[PDB]
């Protein structure tokens, strides 16, 4: 069983070896920029008139 | 056609008078607040202790033109209506916050005896009934004065209000009414709860003894001020009452007793004071509740 | 437009419906106790619950005209540190304990003492029963293990005064009874304001007494918490 | 053997650190570092919803962004009306240790499921007008954390076996299964695409997964606690970590590595309740202070408190159209902030 468990650790292991691994930077970047793009259409973040608030 | 003396008068009763006036009114109004807030929480002793607070403040309200009645010579007059409802006020509003501290023990007795029964009786709603019916039956009960006139006097440099020394008959027998259903029953229920919260605090297995003789002289304080504040005024209430009903014509008894029922008329003024500190200002929790106000 | 107020009304009387079933619901559930037990496989956890009455297996029982309702989490894994958070509000943690062999009243100390420091656990008022007293008490008595072996403290101690007065007056087990009671003391009664409590009961799996003990431990931890509520202490 | 099993996984382990180690070139703190800070969010208790009994354990909006649904302690599951303050119903509940609730994408059903191990599906929008069961699922040995509607026949589960699953609403039955943590799973979320779904787990780990196969294929490890909570980004990549550690971790898939911490020497408690808002800027999170801190999730500063809360803050959700925030507490009471 233990031996069973180790096959298991390392092929689980192999398979995460070689996943294609692209850098941090354009990620946090990506992140960023999906942040930015809907800032306006927010009511959390830009207030939003008692008018068109349904709860005020 | 009684005769009757005092000096001090002119600032004796007024002297106490003054002194509830100044002290007691900042600490009702506070209890009244530290009440309204224990009513948001659901629970039943802020209504109980909002109403204390309300009658305190009323009874403050209109003491100042009862302290001007002697500052000139017990002769204040101002009318009949005016005085008529005055007096009124000014000799019920004891007998309502009476009656809510015995409401409040009774409360208090509730939740500590009986930590898991009576579900319905500790709700708002039944708390907003309760004292809607005690201030009816109490105006109802003190309505007696209302029908007659509420401008007697002797004939001796003196014009009375609401208080005839050569009293007439029905005042008497209000007066033996309203010391004895009126001043000693709530009383009796007031420390008999008390009584049976420290029986049930003594018992408890998770409680120290500190506990128990802080909680000791916290019931002790509540119990023992009361009875000092109001007893003699009502002893000598009970004595003038019982002796003009025996002989009205003995004018020297009124004569000598004079000075005894108003240095004791000032006296019992100083519940307003003991009430709202005694009730909200000692306890740690409401001390935190008075931190919040 | 009359069906737009014919909406709205409708919406109120669904409303009004909703309201009275809330009351209703608040009264049931404000007439009731929640309760949580916590024992060991080998000493009786489950047992009481059956004396006394996939995942859960609740039990039902009612003291003096008041709603008691128990839940037994055995369904889950070893891991404990999690699902544990969901009762916070039980009105008493009943923490069954093993005290059969010495090498298994370690962790019962440490189960006790992390119970008792935990975030939600201070204010919850546990109760020790000391599940499989008669196996400590015949096998210490029989020799063969010395609890000196396990807490070099056990010598240095006498018999406490009647803790379950026994025909035969031996202070080794009454001691040993009170050498694990303040092993459980060392944080029960150490660290905690008062909140919280330890109510020590000794127990085996045959007593048909822990539901009324359960019953006047809540009402001890009631009147203690109506004395900080009604402005009394 | 045994040994060189174990000198095997050693090493690739080893190869992986490795791997990570020159993949990080950079941190998100380091990138979002010149952007104009929120500020004090200031939000405001616009609604007081008070028809809860006991604690807030778990609560979700539905699709018309109108009508949410909430599950609590007591065994309730109470649909409001949030324009008028309004209750359109009050399912019961078979079991009230119930942690997650759904709301289906259409509206016709709602999930609730907990501490039974069973998912359970109602009947929401009828013909009749009363809501009854529709169905049952079994098949998890550990309690269940999260369970969202996948698009409208199927439903993902969360569990505390380490595992999570996919089920056919139509026939009954656990379609795949997806294993490989070592620690309890605690929250779970669903892509915008419903392709992939990611959740932490009380190992410090996280795994990303595949729906169509059964393949695990990321792994992240960045705490030194249990993870309690995790939300999807909008965009449909990366997510964000809560921890015992009192220390808010933000990961990405990518990068395939820890980008982002947020955390202060005051907070000792940890984080229970994550999401995010509709652009993503904003970064909520439960506290056991009873409070709620407004972080920026580019900045790692408590830019806002949700004060208001007695008690511990153990819920939070936005709308679809991002106009309210409710927040379930162990108060017993939900409020919509604005």
């Amino acid at each position: 069983a233990s031996i069973a468990q180790a096959r298991k650790l390392v092929e689980q292991l192999k398979m995460e070896a070689n996943i294609d691994r692209i850098k941090v930077s354009k990620a946090a970047a990506d992140l960023m920029a999906y942040c930015e793009a809907h800032a306006k259409e927010d009511p959390l973040l830009t207030p939003v008139p008692a008018s068109e608030n349904p709860f005020r | 056609g009684c005769h009757v003396d005092s000096r001090v008068d002119h600032l004796f009763p007024p002297s106490l008078y003054i002194f509830v006036i100044g002290v007691g009114l900042p600490t009702n109004c506070l209890a009244l607040w530290a009440a309204y807030r224990q009513v948001q929480q659901r629970n039943e002793l802020g209504v109980y202790l909002m109403n204390l607070s309300i009658a305190d403040l009323l009874y403050i309200c209109t003491l100042p033109l009862w302290v001007d009645y002697f500052l000139h010579h017990d002769n204040w007059i101002h009318g009949p209506g005016s005085c008529k409802l005055f007096g009124f006020i000014f000799y019920t509003n004891i007998y309502i916050s009476i009656a809510f501290l015995c409401c409040i023990s009774v409360d208090r007795y509730l939740a500590v005896a009986h930590p898991l029964r009576f579900a319905r009786l500790r709700r708002v709603k039944t708390a907003v009934a309760v004292s809607s019916v005690v201030w009816a039956t109490e105006l109802g009960a003190n309505s007696a004065p209302l029908f007659h006139d509420e401008l007697f006097r002797d004939r001796y440099n003196h014009t009375f209000c609401f208080e005839k020394f050569p009293m007439e008959g029905w005042v008497a027998w209000m007066n033996l009414y309203r010391v004895f259903v009126g001043f000693l029953f709530p009383w009796a229920l007031m420390l008999l709860s008390y009584r049976g919260i420290l029986r049930a605090v003594r018992g408890s297995v998770s409680t120290e003894r500190q506990e128990k003789a802080k909680i000791k002289r916290l019931a002790l304080s509540l119990i023992a001020i009361v009875l000092v504040c109001f007893a003699p005024y009502h002893v000598l209430l009970l004595s003038r009452s019982a002796i003009y009903l025996g002989r009205p014509w003995d004018c020297g008894f009124e004569e000598r007793v004079f000075s005894a029922y108003h240095s004791s008329l000032a006296f019992t003024s100083l519940n307003c004071v003991a009430d709202p500190i005694l009730y909200c200002l000692v306890n740690e929790g409401a001390r935190s509740d008075v931190a919040k106000a | 437009t009359e069906d737009q107020r014919n909406e709205e009304k409708a919406q109120r009387e669904a409303n009004k419906k909703i309201e009275k079933q809330l009351q209703k619901d608040k009264q049931v559930y404000r007439a009731t106790h929640r309760l949580l037990l916590l024992g060991a496989d080998n000493s009786g956890k489950s047992t009481i619950v059956k004396q006394m009455r996939s995942g859960i297996f609740e039990t039902k029982f009612q003291v003096d005209k008041v709603n008691f309702h128990m839940f037994d989490v055995g369904g889950q894994r070893d891991e404990r540190r999690k699902w544990i958070q969901c009762f916070n509000d039980v009105t008493a943690i009943i923490f069954v304990v093993d005290s059969s062999d010495y090498n298994r009243l370690q962790e019962a100390l440490n189960l006790f003492k992390s119970i008792w420091n935990n975030r939600w656990l201070r204010t919850i008022s546990v109760i020790l029963f000391l599940n499989k007293q008669d196996l400590l008490a015949e096998k210490v008595l029989a020799g063969k293990s010395k609890i000196e072996d396990y807490f070099p403290e056990f010598a240095r101690y006498t018999t406490p005064e009647d803790a379950t007065p026994e025909p035969g007056e031996d202070p080794r087990v009454t001691r040993a009874k009170y050498f694990i009671r303040d092993e459980f003391l060392r944080i029960s009664t150490a660290s905690g304001d008062g909140r919280h409590y330890c109510y020590p009961h000794f127990t085996c799996a045959v007593d048909t007494e822990n539901a009324r003990r359960i019953f006047n431990d809540c009402k001890d931890i009631i009147l203690q918490m109506n004395l900080r509520e009604y402005n009394l202490v | 053997e045994l040994d060189q099993l174990r000198q095997e996984a050693e090493q690739l382990k080893n190869q992986i650190r490795d791997a990570r180690k020159a993949c990080a070139d950079a941190t998100l703190s380091q990138i979002t570092n010149n952007i104009d800070p929120v500020g004090r969010i200031q939000m405001r208790t616009r609604r007081t919803l008070r028809g809860h009994l006991a604690k807030i354990y778990a609560m979700h909006w539905g699709t018309d962004s109108r009508l949410l649904v909430s599950a609590s302690q007591d065994g309730k599951l109470i649909i409001w009306d949030s324009y008028t303050t309004n209750k359109v119903h009050a399912i019961p509940l078979r079991s009230s240790w119930v942690m997650t609730c759904a709301y289906a994408p259409s509206g016709n059903y709602v999930a609730c499921g907990g501490l039974d191990n069973i998912c359970s599906i109602y009947n929401l929008k009828t013909r009749e007008g009363n809501v009854r069961v529709s169905r049952e699922l079994a098949g998890h040995t550990g309690y269940l954390s999260c369970c969202r509607f996948l698009d409208d026949n199927q439903i993902v589960t969360s569990s505390g076996d380490t595992t999570c699953a996919l089920w056919d609403i139509e026939t009954g039955q656990q379609t795949t299964t997806f294993t490989g943590h070592t620690g309890d799973v605690m929250s779970l979320s669903l892509a915008p695409d419903t392709r992939l779904f990611v959740s932490g787990a009380c190992d410090a780990s996280a795994k990303l997964w595949d729906v169509r196969e059964g393949m695990c294929r990321q792994t992240f490890t960045g705490h030194e606690s249990d993870i309690n909570a995790i939300c999807f980004f909008p965009n449909g990549n990366a997510f964000a970590t809560g921890s015992d550690d009192a220390t808010c971790r933000l990961f990405d898939l990518r990068a395939d590595q820890e980008l982002m911490t947020y955390s202060h020497d005051n907070i000792i408690c940890g984080i229970t309740s994550v999401s995010f808002s509709k652009s993503g800027r904003l970064l909520l999170a439960g506290y056991d202070d009873f409070n709620c801190n407004v972080w920026d999730a580019l900045k790692a500063d408590r830019a806002g408190v949700l004060a208001g809360h007695d008690n511990r803050v153990s819920c939070l959700g936005v709308t679809d159209d991002g106009m309210a925030v409710a927040t379930g507490s162990w108060d017993s009471f939900l409020k919509i902030w604005n």
